[PDB]
């Protein structure tokens, strides 16, 4: 009954998703109760037809029932206040911001595909002395001594001394699981661990959704400069396997082609995968080595052809 | 005229290099008074006839079109008198609203002329106002039979 | 520019006379010669801006 | 250069692998392969900004560049290393040459422009229309390196002018003519755009004819 | 574009590259450079010839398989080189505009497109006759030379045509 | 609606002299012949180089590049099994940068052909590139990579 | 105009409260301090309603109770000379067309079509404003 | 948009043609059907409902309609252009709208 | 008040007793006011025929032909509606 009444909510795979789904079930229960009573009122007053027995006498013509107005304007306030309290306590576990993440994934989301960096891994049980790449971050400070003019301008840069095309906010890593248009990216994560996602976008605002996480976040170009908390954590992921992930914003033409996968494997499988990726190997090769299908099983790559009726 | 000769540049022949058959630009338009003939050339749909061992190019179509335009323009008063029946010595003008059919016909003709004039400019219209060149050509082709009718109806009702 | 204004003003004058009916019974020959004049002006400008081989 | 290649690769991987697939091979029906396009093609296209392209249409429009000169050079070096092809000109220091591309002869440049360029662009480098939604853009924004590289690599529906077809001296002359025609003030007043008949007729009908009609309405009496 | 001296220079297939268009003219060895007075009149005649200018197009080898060929013009092309008259088949303006990756020869005068891939048949605009195709080849030394003459009159059509 | 399923921009080949042959798992890009010709033909018995880039499409590899020979006896000096989700660059197209002082496996799989048949620029000559996956005829062109104009003799009026 | 002014006074009170609370709760408890966009928008919509309400209150104090504001007001009380309401006019469509020609000139960056649309707009606004003041033609 | 979404494939629409459709569908329905028709109903009966003979500025409300009509048309005019209408959704978020994106 | 009424005697010469009437066109006597409906019907039919005939041409395109078909169809529909209504006496 829970699945049917959840209105197509995928049963969460992380405690945050489970709790959010429970809140959704409660909210839908309350909303359906309110809807049932109001629809009952409507279909009941629809029984107050203009009966032919009604002689030349109009109805009571009352209007203006102050006590009833007060009752029906105080009860909704209490209902929404309870909903708001539950919403606040649930939202509290939206990003606990644990200062000790077990694996940090640098989620760059560029124009019409994804890239996952594996910025840092530090298992609480004790393992994975791994880190990201501090180099490769090259600024674009246009601090030339002189511009077109002869002297005096000594222009530093448009914004904070930097040109708009800077990409210093973008952080890079040694292990990059870039997604090609013909090879859907598969971010592999260890099951049972705390996984932090540091979200960034290369070109345009867009979204990052894992329907099984019951949570999405907008990958912004420069979240820190935009006053956005791009980074967000997931306490755990119990269920293993591959879970589709969509882009949940507007990106451009190929916005529906940004589907990726999150493949939750066992911690030992993640050990083997990261070791074999540190060794020169692609994501598909590492998946095959750890004996898991290399290509995204939940979603095939979209046909790069612009449509069915195009003549190939 | 002097102010415009000063302040506005007309026909910069120095920019327009000397004529050479191998060279050409993209504009290639005549002055606005011949722009309607050029637009007729552009819009007319490439209908050529090939009699026994001969060719009848699309140029004849536009030539006959110009001939018809001039013949009708020259012979309108006699056409109008034959149609309506009025040969009375008229010295008092009549407001264009007071003659719905003639003002409607004149509006239709002006609409056709404007359509042809802008068809001749479809190249620059397409370039600046971002509309595909084929779209502009076919807009002209369809309009030169649709727009005159629309303008005729609208002008007739407007006069009434 | 005078050529362009000449053509434009001939066109506007033609519009005026046609719409006000300044051609019927009398002045019909005047309209005829005016039409010839407009055609001549058109081709005159055509030969004019074609005169400097460009 | 090693770091230049690495920077070009990093920019490529997060900019265009969705439509110029990784390995520089083209994504079928999204973008052509960049093997053999060369550094000149990358410089022209990205600097004009056409390449961070967010639609498949009749023509890729120009736009503000998404990369600064250093990143343009990085991407160009990456593409040149992967494919190998034409290279953008450079001056003695190493920066992309701008003034060095101004050919000495301008009459020769204009003749070549009219024979080859004006065909579609204009008498003086204003824009021109093409078959189905395409158009030759105005050249007044392009800088000498951009013009030279545009000739060197036919960007889109534009003939590719090799160095053999147009020796770099001829291309320099054409660049000189383009810049001169673009930066030259209109003698005789405001050149209404660069197209004679159409802007001139509109200006007649709007400026001269409204003036004449308004003056006639002032002088005469409505009735 | 050299002002006056050696205005026309022999040409080689390698000079053009795939997706390239070059305007060429009928130059004879006797019509040497413009230094002499005898020359510079033959050369002026070549330049001013209404039906003289031709456009040589290098069809991209990838798209060479989309080429359709006219009756009697099947061997006219030299490999991937196609020489079509520039003079538009309708009213004779040059068709100088060329769109590569579309292979459309557009005429600026009245916006007529000819499909260069196929024989240059008009696929839009007023033109109704395909552009005449010049037979081309390479002589000794590899220089491009016309392998004959147009099998049809090349300018715009007229009454005495198609026979 | 120039943006529909059939749009000009998307369906455009690269503005490069080399042809593209997508047939087979491995895709051939910018495949051309460096055959500098001093006359009408490149006479038989002269070695000309065969440039191209073989890009692997699938990660599951087709790195064999068995023969890729046709009329001309194309030989692959320094042959290697490069393509694994990557590029095999057989030669150095004009303008190619080595990208590092050293090199891997000496020459990077340079393909050279002893013609045994005249060829000239502007013609298309069929080459059968055969990987273990399959074989494809490519119809390679002749490309003058970056060589400028060869000075034609001045003309003596007659 | 007491109720007309009091409506805007209530809106001003609410919008001032919203602006103040937003500014405080964004200066503290926000990721990057004051938002500076919502804060300014709320402050200046408070200003919008404040200007309107202040003018309405000034007018309410300046004017005696109108029949419209007066309950138990007979129709005859307000019966009289209503002012000039513009009859038929074709200047609004011309103003709209001129502003559309300026707008397309701005969209398609055509300085010449912007310049002309603005001229067009000036001409049509002049026509609309002078419509009922152009004295008889003096010959 | 609905016919295209009936089947998983891209039967007859391209990605950007579809993107133009919900952009213009969203804006046309809101800004050219919903917001201009409240003033359509207001102009219809509001003077009647308060007992007034006409609106305060009856030449102005005439201008409002024509500004709506012509303003609406030039937004629809994106379709006739070869590129098409606005790709970005009705919301028209910032980075996707700048000259770099959706040019 | 500063306006004088106008007296006009224009020379008249069809006598307007058949065709259009002042109730339909107030200035019927002052100028040409009636175009025979057959003229407009035949003009619309020929315009539709011309639009359809323009489909035959040297264009590989197909949206052009479809636009021609649509415009010709609406023209023919308008002409047919007008003719049918006038046949029945302007009913439905
Ligand atoms: C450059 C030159 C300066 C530009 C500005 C000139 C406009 C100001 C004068 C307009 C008012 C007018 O003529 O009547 C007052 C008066 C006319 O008196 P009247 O005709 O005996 O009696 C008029 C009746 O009241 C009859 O009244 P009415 O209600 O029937 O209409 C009166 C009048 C004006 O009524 C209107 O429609 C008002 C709107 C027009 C005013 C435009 C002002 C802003 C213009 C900016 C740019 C213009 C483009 O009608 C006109 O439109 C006259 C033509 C003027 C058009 C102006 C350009 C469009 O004229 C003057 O005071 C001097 C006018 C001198 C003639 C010049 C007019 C044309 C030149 C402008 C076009 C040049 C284009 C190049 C740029
Ligand atoms: C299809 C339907 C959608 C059409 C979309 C286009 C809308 C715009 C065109 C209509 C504007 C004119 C109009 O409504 O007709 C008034 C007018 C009738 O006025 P009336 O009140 O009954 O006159 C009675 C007595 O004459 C005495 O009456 P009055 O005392 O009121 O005086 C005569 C009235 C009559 O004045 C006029 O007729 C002026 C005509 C202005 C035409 C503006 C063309 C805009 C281009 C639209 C393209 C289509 O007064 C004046 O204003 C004379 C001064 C001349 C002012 C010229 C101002 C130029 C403004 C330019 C602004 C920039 C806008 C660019 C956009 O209608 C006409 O006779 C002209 C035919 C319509 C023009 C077709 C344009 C092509
Ligand atoms: C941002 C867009 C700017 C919108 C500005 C217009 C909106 C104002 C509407 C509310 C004002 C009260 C009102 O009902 O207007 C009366 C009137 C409506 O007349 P009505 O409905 O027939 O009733 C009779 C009036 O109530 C009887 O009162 P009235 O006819 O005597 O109206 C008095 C003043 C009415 O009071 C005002 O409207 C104040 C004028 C301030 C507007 C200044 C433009 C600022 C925007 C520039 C930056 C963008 O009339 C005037 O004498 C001065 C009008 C000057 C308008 C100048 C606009 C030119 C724009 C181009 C500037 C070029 C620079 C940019 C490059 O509206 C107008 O005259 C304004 C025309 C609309 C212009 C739209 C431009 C597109
Ligand atoms: C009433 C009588 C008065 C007549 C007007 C007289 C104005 C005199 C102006 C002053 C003297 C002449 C200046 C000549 C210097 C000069 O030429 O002026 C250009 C400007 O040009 C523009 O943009 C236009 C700017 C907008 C202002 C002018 C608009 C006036 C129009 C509206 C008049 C005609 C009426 C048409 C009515 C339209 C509505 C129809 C319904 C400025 O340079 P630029 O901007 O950079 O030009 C680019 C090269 O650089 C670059 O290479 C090249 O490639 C190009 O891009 C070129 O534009
Ligand atoms: C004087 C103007 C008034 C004219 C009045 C007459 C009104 C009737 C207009 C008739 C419109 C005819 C439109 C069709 C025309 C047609 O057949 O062409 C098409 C392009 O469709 C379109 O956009 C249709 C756009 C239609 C919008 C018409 C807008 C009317 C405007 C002009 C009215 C405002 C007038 C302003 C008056 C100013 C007053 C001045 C005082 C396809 O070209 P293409 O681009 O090559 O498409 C290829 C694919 O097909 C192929 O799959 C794919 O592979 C690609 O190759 C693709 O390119
Ligand atoms: C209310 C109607 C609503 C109708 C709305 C439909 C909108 C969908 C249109 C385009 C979508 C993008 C596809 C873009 C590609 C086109 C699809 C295709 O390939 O369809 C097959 C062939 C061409 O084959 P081709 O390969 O293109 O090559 C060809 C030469 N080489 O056309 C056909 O038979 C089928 C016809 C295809 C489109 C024709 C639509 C034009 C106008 C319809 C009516 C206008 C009415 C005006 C009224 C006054
Ligand atoms: C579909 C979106 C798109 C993206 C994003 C894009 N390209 Fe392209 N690219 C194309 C298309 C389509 C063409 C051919 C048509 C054109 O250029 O207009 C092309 C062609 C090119 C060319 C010229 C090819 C030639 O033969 O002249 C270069 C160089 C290039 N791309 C490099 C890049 C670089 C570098 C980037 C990232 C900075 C990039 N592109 C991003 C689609 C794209
Ligand atoms: C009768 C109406 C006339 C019209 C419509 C007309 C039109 C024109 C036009 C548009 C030009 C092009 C000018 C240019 O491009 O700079 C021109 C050139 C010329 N006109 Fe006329 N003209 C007319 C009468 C005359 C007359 C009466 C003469 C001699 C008295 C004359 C002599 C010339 C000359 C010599 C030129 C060449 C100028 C040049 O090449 O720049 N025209 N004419
Ligand atoms: C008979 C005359 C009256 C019309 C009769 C009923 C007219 C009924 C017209 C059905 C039209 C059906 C079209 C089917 C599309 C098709 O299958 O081809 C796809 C093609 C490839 O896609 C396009 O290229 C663009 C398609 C979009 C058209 C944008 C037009 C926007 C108009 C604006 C510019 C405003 C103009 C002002 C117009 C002002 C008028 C307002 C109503
Ligand atoms: C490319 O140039 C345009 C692509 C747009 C294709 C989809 C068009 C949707 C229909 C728009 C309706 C226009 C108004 C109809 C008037 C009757
Ligand atoms: S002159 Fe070439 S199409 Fe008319
Ligand atoms: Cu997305
Ligand atoms: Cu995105």
């Amino acid at each position: 009954w829970s699945d049917a009444l959840a209105l197509g909510w995928p049963t969460g795979i992380t405690p945050e998703a489970k709790l959010n789904r429970e809140l959704w079930i409660g909210s839908v229960i309350a909303s359906f109760a309110v809807g049932a009573i109001v629809w009952g009122l409507i279909f009941w007053t629809s029984a107050f037809h203009r009966k032919k027995a009604t002689d030349t006498e109009l109805p009571r013509q009352f209007g203006y029932n102050m006590p009833l107005e007060l009752t029906l304007t105080v009860i909704p306030f209490l209902i929404i206040s309870v909903l708001f309290y539950f919403t606040v306590v649930v939202q509290e576990r939206m990003m606990h911001k644990d200062p000790n993440p077990e694996v940090v994934i640098d989620v760059t989301a560029f124009q019409w595909n994804w890239k996952f960096g594996y910025q840092k891994i530090a298992f609480a049980d004790g393992s994975f002395d791994y880190d990201g790449a501090d180099p490769e971050r090259k600024e674009a400070m246009t601090s030339r001594p002189e511009g077109k003019d002869e002297h005096g301008i000594e222009k530093v840069g448009p914004i904070r001394g930097m040109t708009p095309e800077d990409r210093t906010y973008l952080n890079f890593d040694k292990i990059e699981t870039l997604g090609t248009s013909s090879e859907i990216p598969v971010l592999v994560l260890p099951a049972g661990k705390r996984i932090e996602f540091v979200l960034n976008s290369a070109d345009v605002i867009h979204g990052f959704w894992v329907p099984e996480f019951l949570f999405k976040r907008d990958v912004l170009p420069e979240p820190k400069a935009n006053n956005s908390d791009n980074v967000f954590q997931v306490s755990e992921i119990q269920q293993t396997g591959a879970f589709v992930g969509r882009c949940t914003e507007m990106c451009g033409t190929f916005h529906a082609m940004m589907n990726f996968e999150v493949r939750v494997v066992e911690p030992n499988d993640f050990k083997a995968y990261i070791d074999q990726r540190n060794a020169g190997k692609t994501n598909a090769e590492a998946l095959a080595a750890i004996n898991q299908p290399p290509l995204a099983i939940t979603t095939e790559p979209f046909e790069s052809r612009r449509g069915e009726l195009v003549p190939q | 005229l002097g102010l415009m000769g000063g302040l506005l540049t007309i026909n910069p022949i120095w920019n327009l290099g000397p004529y050479k058959p191998s060279q050409v630009s993209a504009g290639s338009q005549p002055d606005f008074y011949m722009m309607w003939t050029d637009g007729l050339i552009r819009l007319w749909p490439a209908w050529e006839f090939y009699p026994f061992g001969h060719t009848i190019p699309q140029g004849v179509w536009v030539a006959v079109g110009m001939g018809l335009v001039f013949a009708l323009l020259i012979a309108y008063p006699f056409i109008e008198k034959k149609v309506t029946g009025d040969d009375a010595h008229h010295n008092l003008l009549q407001r264009p609203r007071d003659v719905p059919v003639r003002t409607a016909i004149g509006s239709m003709a002006i609409a056709l002329y404007l359509l042809l004039t802008f068809a001749c400019m479809n190249d620059i219209i397409a370039l600046k106002f971002h509309i595909s060149l084929n779209a502009t050509t076919w807009i002209g082709r369809i309009g030169m039979v649709v727009l005159p009718a629309i303008v005729y109806f609208v002008a007739y009702r407007w006069a009434i | 520019w005078a050529a362009l204004m000449f053509a434009a003003s001939i066109m506007v004058h033609l519009a005026r006379i046609f719409f006000t009916g300044a051609f019927r019974r009398p002045r019909e020959a005047n309209w005829v010669i005016g039409s010839l004049l407009l055609i001549l002006a058109m081709f005159e400008g055509f030969f004019g801006y074609s005169l400097p081989d460009d | 250069q090693s770091a230049l290649l690495r920077t070009g690769k990093q920019l490529f991987e997060t900019s265009c692998v969705s439509c110029h697939g990784a390995n520089l091979q083209g994504v079928p029906d999204r973008g052509p392969s960049l093997i053999g396009t060369g550094e000149a093609a990358v410089y022209f296209q990205v600097s004009t900004g056409r390449m961070p392209a967010m639609r498949g249409e009749a023509q890729a429009p120009s736009k503000p560049p998404h990369f600064d000169e250093s990143q343009i050079d990085a991407l160009g070096a990456y593409v040149q290393a992967n494919g190998g092809g034409p290279t953008v000109p450079r001056d003695d220091h190493g920066a992309v040459a701008q003034e060095s591309l101004i050919g000495g002869d301008v009459a020769r440049g204009g003749d070549l422009f009219r024979l080859n360029c004006a065909s579609c662009h204009n008498f003086t480098g204003k824009g021109g229309a093409l078959s189905s939604g395409k158009y030759a853009p105005d050249l007044g924004d392009a800088n000498p390196a951009q013009i030279y590289t545009a000739m060197l690599t036919g960007p889109q529906n534009m003939p590719k002018f090799s160095d053999r077809q147009l020796t770099p001296d001829e291309k320099r002359d054409i660049v000189a003519y383009v810049r001169e025609s673009a930066e030259t003030p209109s003698y005789g007043g405001y050149g209404l755009g660069g197209f004679g008949p159409a802007p001139e007729g509109m200006a007649m009908w709007i400026i001269g004819m409204v003036a004449a009609i308004g003056v006639a309405m002032w002088i005469g009496s409505r009735a | 574009g050299r002002p006056g001296e050696s205005p026309f220079v022999k040409m080689r297939p390698e000079d053009i590259d795939a997706g390239g268009m070059e305007t060429v003219f009928p130059w004879r060895e006797s019509d040497g450079d413009g230094t002499t007075v005898e020359s510079e009149h033959k050369l002026t005649e070549i330049a001013m010839g209404v039906r003289n200018p031709v456009m040589l197009i290098r069809i991209k080898p990838a798209d060479m398989h989309r080429v359709i060929k006219r009756k009697g013009q099947e061997s006219f092309n030299f490999g991937e080189l196609f020489a079509y008259t520039k003079v538009c088949s309708h009213l004779g303006c040059p068709s100088s505009l060329y769109e590569q990756q579309t292979y459309r020869i557009l005429c600026p005068c009245h916006q007529s497109q000819f499909d260069a891939l196929e024989f240059a048949k008009p696929i839009f605009g007023p033109a109704a006759r395909a552009l005449a195709q010049l037979p081309i080849t390479i002589d000794e030394d590899g220089y491009l030379v016309a392998n004959g003459d147009f099998v049809e009159p090349v300018g715009p059509a007229f009454w005495e045509r198609k026979s | 609606c120039s943006a529909g399923q059939i749009s000009q921009t998307t369906t455009q080949e690269p503005a490069v002299n080399g042809v593209n042959a997508q047939a087979g798992q491995v895709s051939l890009r910018n495949v051309h012949l460096r055959a500098p010709q001093q006359t009408d033909y490149v006479e038989p018995g002269t070695t000309v180089e065969l440039l191209f880039v073989a890009a692997n499409d699938s990660t599951e590899s087709n790195k064999l590049k068995s023969i890729t020979s046709d009329v001309g006896e194309v030989t692959l000096t320094g042959d290697s099994t490069v393509p694994a989700d990557g590029v095999l660059i057989v030669g150095e197209p004009d303008g190619q940068i080595q990208a590092v002082e050293n090199a891997e496996a000496a020459d990077a799989v340079t393909a050279e052909v002893e013609l045994t048949k005249p060829i000239t620029n502007g013609l298309l000559y069929d080459f059968t590139f055969t990987f273990e996956d399959g074989e494809t005829t490519v119809a390679v062109p002749i490309s003058a990579g970056e060589q400028p104009r060869r000075p034609v003799p001045p003309a003596g009026p007659g | 105009m007491h109720i007309e002014a009091r409506l805007f006074e209530i809106l001003t009170a609410f919008f001032a409260l919203a602006a103040v609370v937003y500014a405080v709760l964004t200066a503290m408890f926000a990721t990057g301090g004051v938002e500076w966009a919502g804060t300014t928008a709320l402050v200046l919509t408070t200003g919008l309603t404040l200007i309107t309400g202040t003018f309405f209150r000034f007018v309410a104090r300046r004017l005696d109770t109108r029949p419209e504001d007066y309950e138990d007001a007979e129709i005859s009380d307000g019966a009289g000379e209503l002012g000039f309401f513009a009859p038929h006019s074709w200047w609004p469509i011309l103003i709209s067309l001129s502003f559309s020609t300026a707008a397309v000139g701005a969209a398609l960056w055509l300085p010449w079509l912007i310049a002309a649309g603005v001229a067009f707009v000036i001409t049509s606004v002049c026509g609309l404003v002078f419509e009922y003041y152009w004295g008889p033609e003096k010959h | 948009m609905r016919t295209e979404l009936a089947m998983p494939g891209l039967q007859f629409l391209s990605n950007e043609q579809f993107n133009q459709l919900f952009t213009m569908h969203g804006t046309v329905m809101l800004l050219f059907y919903a917001t201009p028709i409240v003033f359509g109903f207001a102009n219809l009966v509001l003077p009647l409902q308060i007992g007034a003979p006409d609106v305060a500025f009856p030449r102005l409300n005439a201008l409002s309609f024509w500004l709506f009509l012509f303003g609406a048309l030039i937004a629809i005019a994106g379709f006739i252009t070869p590129g098409g209408a606005a790709d970005f959704g009705w919301t028209a978020y910032s980075p996707l709208t700048d000259a770099i994106h959706s040019p | 008040m500063s306006s004088t009424q106008d007296r006009s005697q224009l020379d008249p010469e069809v006598e307007r007793h058949t065709g259009v009437d002042v109730e339909d066109v107030p200035s019927a006597e002052w100028g040409w006011s009636h175009m025979p409906i057959g003229v407009m019907h035949i003009g619309g039919l020929l315009s539709a025929a011309f639009l359809l005939v323009m489909m035959r041409g040297n264009h590989v395109g197909h949206v052009e032909d479809w636009f021609l078909i649509g415009f010709a169809a609406v023209i023919v529909a308008l002409v047919g509606r007008n003719w049918w209504l006038r046949r029945r006496g302007w009913i439905r």
